[PDB]
Formats: structure tokens, C-alpha cells, sequence
């Protein structure tokens, strides 16, 4: 017997994953960088750097 | 490429003093 | 008596993005 041409039609579906870091933060060493409690001295800059 | 966006957050936490006071 | 450093505190949380995204 002879043939017809055949077609077809697909669907991919996404997916979804979320890869996630995460970094902490000290306490003690809060206002080095910061003037709430930095100082006016020569030393709360150095260890602020 | 060290200055104010964590010295960003630092300085100006400043905006917020109610957290207000009323529950 | 009770408007913006806790009000201070709470708007301007702002200067603060990348928190960086790099390890």
C-alpha cells in the first residue's frame, strides 16, 4: 500500500531550580566601618580597614 | 572599589526612629 | 518624640544592592 506524508507537534516543558549561597555578617565588627560608634581617634580607622 | 554600598547600609540606616511605639 | 531613627532605622534600609553576587 502507499503512504501519505506524516507530521507531528511536541511540547517541552520548562523547569525551575534555584541554586542559592548565602555569607554571614560579624557583630562585634559593626561600627569600624560605620560612625554610630566609631570614634573620632586614630586607631578605630585602622581596624576599621 | 571599596566605598559605600555596605558603606552604603552603613551610612544610612538613618531614615527609621519610629519602629513605632504602639501596639 | 517619635519620628525617623527608628522611623531613621526603617526608611532608608536603601544604599545597600549588591550585596555582591560573587564568591
Amino acid at each position: 500500500p502507499a503512504d501519505q506524508p506524516v507530521h507531528n507537534y511536541m511540547i517541552k516543558r520548562l523547569d525551575r531550580r534555584s541554586l542559592n549561597a548565602a555569607f554571614s555578617i560579624a557583630v562585634e565588627a559593626l561600627g569600624l566601618i560605620s560612625g554610630e560608634n566609631l570614634d573620632g581617634t586614630h586607631i578605630s580607622s585602622a581596624m576599621r580597614l | 572599589m571599596s566605598v559605600q554600598i555596605g558603606n552604603g547600609l552603613l551610612m544610612v540606616v538613618a531614615p527609621g526612629t519610629l519602629t513605632v511605639g504602639s501596639a
